[PDB]
Formats: C-alpha cells, structure tokens, sequence
C-alpha cells in the first residue's frame, strides 16, 4: 500500500522520469529530443498505478509517448508550455460523473483524466486556470446527483452568456433562483446549466433571452 | 542544518485533545516537507501527517484523518498537529521530521532527514 | 477540384489500409512489426485528404496504435474489446456534427471510438457492426430536427432501460395536434436518461422520469 | 468485363431520364459502378458512383439531390434517374466499373471496365 506525493516547480522532465522510475520500478529509455520543464502539484497522495497514470498525463501534456519496444519502455516525442499538472482529490462526488462538467473548462492544449481508484482528477493547464477549475470542482462536489440542462447557443457567444448569467446571480443584478451553476463549453458554444431542479429551470430561460 | 524542537505532549483521557508544536531553528527554504511520526512501545515507527511547506499541502493516514490536523506558521517557523478525539492507540513518542526531497512517501521516515527528539503522548481509558 | 476518396474495406489487413492512406495522403509510414490485425472500413461519405488523415488516426486509435514523428519520419507503434470492429464514416445532413457528438458518445463503448469531421459534417464511429446500425438509427432520428438542447437525468433507484421503455411508450401511445417530437436516449453505463426535444415538452418528460425513480 | 448502356434521349429542361447499365463477365471482382459524362469540348468528369457490396451511393455536388444511382444485383444492372435536368447536363453518358476497394469515385483512372455511351440532350 505505498502512497507517494509528487510536488515539483519548474523541475527538469528527466528528474520527473527518474522519480517515476524510483516509484514504479519501470526503467525508461528517454529519447534525446525529450527536454523541458514540468510543474506538478499533488493535493493527494497516490498509489503506484495512480502514479503511472500521472506520468502518462504529464508525458501527453508535453508531447511525448511511451513505447514498449520488446519489453523495454521508451519515451518518444509527438507532432504556453509553462503548464502545471495538478492531482485534485474529489471528496463527495464520483469523479467519472464530474469529468463531463469539467472538460469544457480544459483547453485543447490542456489535459484532464480521472483516477477512479483514488477518486481524483489529473488536470494540466495554466496555474491561474487550474485555480479557477478547482473552484468549479469545489462548487460541484457539494451537490448529490448532477442533473444538467444543455443549451446550444445559435446567435450568442457562450463565454458572454456564462459571465452574464453568473454576474446576474448577485446583488446589483439578481437571477431569482441561485445555487445554480453555469459551465461554458466554448468548443461546442453551449452552456451546461446545473444546480437544484427549480433553480436550473430559471437559469435556462435567462440564457434563452439572450438568444433573440 | 535545521534543528527541530517538539512540545505539546502530555497525559490525557480518551476523547481528549492536544496541540503538538514543532519549531525549526534555521530556514525551511531548503526543505519541502515537515511531517509527524510516532512510535509506540512495541510498535514500529509510522508517519501520521505531512505538509508540503511551499503550498501548505496536508497529507494524513486513514487512521488519523478527520481527527488530526497538520498546520504551519512560516513566520513563527513552526508546524502544528491538532490531535482531537484521541484514542488509547494514539499513545506513542511523537517525532517531527523534515524532508529535503521533492517527492516522497510522506508517511515513511527514510524520506526525511532531520529529526527531533520527541514528545510523549499518553491517552488512557 | 479538391480530391475526394472513398475507403471501403471488409476484414482487410491493417498494412493494406496503411498503404492506402500512404497512397491518398502521400505520407510514408514506418510500420512496427507488432502492428497486426484485420480492419473493416465503411464510407457512407467521400472524404478530402485531411478528412482521410483524421480517419486514419481514428482507425489507429481503435486498434491500439499511435503515430510517432521520429526525426521528420512517421512511425506507427502499439499503445496503452470485441474481435472484429468496424469503422464507419456517416454523413450528417441538417445538424452540425459538433452538437450531435455528446448525444451519441453515451452509445459508444469504452473500446469504441467516436470523432467528428466538421469540415465534411461527418461522424467517424468505431464499434461492432450491430451497434453501428443502432447508433445510425439514433443519428437519423436526431438529424431530422431543429434543436439539440437536452436534459440529463441521473437515476438513483430506478433502472434507465425501464424508464426509457416507459417514457417512449407514453410518447408513442399519444402526442398533441402540434408537432413536438421528443427523444429519449438511455445511458446504461451511467444510469441516466438524456431528454431531448422542445424546451417546454422536455420539462414535462423530465418530471415523468422522476416519478418512476422510486 | 463489358457494360451496355441505354435510356438516353432528348428532353426539355426540368425533365427526367432513367439510364440503365448491364454488366456481363467478371462481376464479382468489381466493387464500384459509376456514371461519367463526356460532354463535347468538356472534360470526362464523373457524376454518380455506387458501392456494389453495400449499395453505397456517392454523388457529386452538381447532381446531388437531383440524380439517384441505384442497382439490381439480380438483373446485374445500374440505374441513373436524372431529375430536374438542366441544359448543362447534356453530355455523352458513360458507365464504368472499378476493381479497386478504395478510389476517387469521380475520377476515371480508378475505373477498369467500360461501355460505349448514351447521348443525353437537355434543351
């Protein structure tokens, strides 16, 4: 039952590989083209298999793939890189349900993976966006069953509608039904409306309003 | 070259509480983790809590989670262990150790470098 | 003027598919000896060179292989399920493919593959032939509509297939003089119902599912 | 190996014709059967194609939604029903067979077995 905690800041990719090799016991033949700096933040202690899933996520994020050439593992390249890889512990919600809601926040250059054995998320992004995503995970974690409504936007811009709907859930501009959540999927220009059933039905209509 | 001093130990009844303290002498800038370990008579040395100094990231063993809380004060250069709902199993000589390694197993002493002397914690029936 | 190709294969060698991709794309591949198997490809749509390359990656991914660019040279290597899987290229006519993916992903298994070719407004589906026929029937029902706004209901004590069989049976038994065709998609893997259709119609069907949840 | 075409003729704009293409010889080894139009002073450019095994139709944009390629594996013939015929559609229609699994279906180079032709005139 060995649990490890990987914490790095601008550490060499080759040092991260040496640490993975120390944990896993697996020996890697690093290609010379494999170079760069990695930042890792472990909010959770991880199992060896969980550590291996982290390794793959870091490798995928920086443009490297693992090749098993005759029972011998080899890291080879693919075809902002000051990206952070965080291991976030989800407490009350099953991680798998959570990914559909978090994927819209992770960019194309980013990475998002589930570690169900540890009920944790591996996300690679910019540090400032990771802080935002963890604030989303925290808000989500509370609710029991994440039933949502999806609104595909025709005239409006998702990020405009999302900021508007969330700002309207306050004092100067009120919604009328709070405890609801807006998650913006830029890739498909759609809003994922969450929260209590009564609250969620109100927020849907407010997004429609803008679709005129 | 960073010495560590422990205080806060004592004799308490079951369901009680103690606040253990661990003062660092030099600068924690060359040490990533500061953890708490305990040894019981006829029991092997085991880690209980650990904190990544730079970001204040806490780690706990299942047997201590939801009872104990590892905290820090970088200004006062001390790390704390707020021990609550204390069971008689918790009776042991508590040690506080520093780690100069970036990635370790936060509950295994081999990964740590400086160690303290200790504080006796006794929980009775 | 832009060249369009139609890849159609039935239990053809993976190496033959790679030779065909190399014939279309012009890209030369260094196939690893561990790369073996049989592939079935069905093109319901003609594809451009870029669209053919996205198909190639999808087939690669489905069979457990990855493309590596080792010193300006492309190389197919094995990477970290039913015997014979089919890859189909399906043409979506009235709906933007990007909108239909989410609805269709719940029907595609873990071993399967589902990708969008927005430049061709087509779907690349890797699954068993019997399931592909089912997903195609869902795509057809989805296509012939206006909106793809849907509600997801995670079922706590009810069985998704019971609720889906009941909701569609309430649907088929009767519907108003006005046209408000709703759709139920059952995700057994996660025990939920995806409800589709007009916004007013949907909210009604949502409540009917909650009453069966027990 | 040899394809026979029929069904051509002279029609007014907005009209329709059904072309037939009968195959004899090596039929099993042909995956595709298409329709090409060789207009006078115009390049050979394909219009409709069918994947025999699964009856998969492929159409060029110019004819899509107006022309329909069909088959009868029993009668071993191909059909091209041309609807909403424009005067641009006037050409010598050819029918070709392809022995290849993959191909650019609207390019003659990919086709082996050929036929004589049928004149289609739209006024």
């Amino acid at each position: 039952e060995a649990h490890w905690t990987i914490n790095l800041k601008d550490a060499d990719i080759r040092e991260f590989i040496d640490q993975i090799s120390e944990i896993t016991g697996e020996t890697f033949v690093v290609d010379p083209r494999v170079k760069g700096q990695v930042s890792v933040v472990s909010k959770a202690q991880l199992s060896l298999s969980e550590v291996y899933q982290l390794f793959l996520s870091v490798m995928s994020t920086h443009g490297f793939t693992v090749v098993a050439q005759g029972d011998q593992a080899r890291i080879v390249p693919n075809a902002p890189d000051r990206l952070e890889t965080r291991v976030i512990q989800v407490q009350q919600s099953p991680v798998s349900e959570l990914i559909p809601l978090i994927r819209p926040l992770v960019p194309q250059y980013g990475h998002l993976a589930a570690v169900p054995s540890a009920n944790a998320l591996i996300i690679s992004d910019r540090s400032a966006n990771i802080a935002r995503i963890e604030d989303v995970i925290r808000q989500l974690d509370q609710k029991g069953s994440h039933d949502y409504s999806v609104i595909n936007l025709r005239y409006g811009w998702v990020m405009d509608a999302a900021e508007v709907l969330n700002n309207a859930m306050s004092r100067g501009q009120a919604k009328g039904a709070a405890g609801a959540q807006v998650i913006a999927d830029a890739r498909t220009n759609r809003l994922i409306i969450l929260g209590p059933p009564q609250a969620r039905a109100k927020l849907v209509q407010l997004a429609q309003s803008l679709d005129t | 070259q960073v010495q560590l001093v422990e205080s806060g130990g004592g004799s308490v009844q079951a369901g009680g509480s103690l606040r253990l303290s661990c003062a660092a002498s030099g600068n924690t800038d060359s040490s990533y983790y500061m953890g708490w370990f305990r040894q019981g008579p006829g029991k092997e040395r085991e880690g209980v809590a650990s904190i990544y100094i730079r970001a204040g990231i806490p780690y706990y063993t299942d047997s201590v989670k939801g009872r104990f809380t590892i905290s820090q004060d970088n200004a006062k250069n001390t790390i704390y262990l707020q021990m609550n709902s204390l069971k008689p199993e918790d009776t042991a000589m508590y040690f506080c150790a520093g780690s100069v390694r970036t990635t370790i197993q936060p509950f295994k002493g081999n990964y740590y470098n400086y160690w303290g002397r200790g504080t006796q914690v006794t929980v009775s029936s």
